[PDB]
């Protein structure tokens, strides 16, 4: 919801005393699309094993 | 894929032919998987010809087989009056059997 429950989660305590007394998190950025590339080539002989 | 014969052969009494047959597939197991067969005029086919460094038993030395690559050869040494018939061969190396379009042979 916002900065002061997430430190009173982190403290596991309803009160939190003056100062940061923790570290809140850490920010990753997240992904938005997806990038593939495989190869281009032709189908494979595999009934030549089979 | 499909096999590939002559429409005809020519040869007189005494002398040897030969019937090309491209288009031979291979697989994993080797590269011997050609058959010949012969089917007079009335009658059913009959295997002369199979695994060319071999042949059948009742099969006189006369019929004679190979391959160089793709292609296969059915080499012939006596041409007789019994040997106007039409000459097949068949590729069996994918699991799949595959008759050319036939040559015609006649003395």
């Amino acid at each position: 919801l916002d900065p002061l429950s997430e430190t009173k989660c982190t403290l596991k305590s309803f009160t939190v005393e003056k100062g940061i007394y923790q570290t809140s998190n850490f920010r990753v950025q997240p992904t938005e699309s997806i990038v593939r590339f495989p190869n281009i080539t032709n189908l494979c002989p595999f009934h030549e094993v089979f | 894929s499909a096999l590939t014969q002559p429409p005809s052969a020519s040869g007189s009494p005494g002398q040897s032919v030969t019937i090309s047959c491209t288009g031979a597939s291979s697989d994993v197991g080797g590269y011997n998987y050609v058959s010949w067969y012969q089917q007079h005029p009335g009658k059913a086919p009959k295997l002369m010809i199979y695994e060319v460094n071999k042949r059948p038993s009742g099969v006189p030395d006369r019929f004679s087989g190979s391959k160089s690559g793709n292609t296969a050869s059915l080499t012939i040494s006596g041409l007789q009056a019994d040997d106007e018939a039409d000459y097949y061969c068949c590729s069996y190396a994918l699991s799949r059997v595959v008759f050319g379009g036939g040559t015609m042979l006649t003395v």
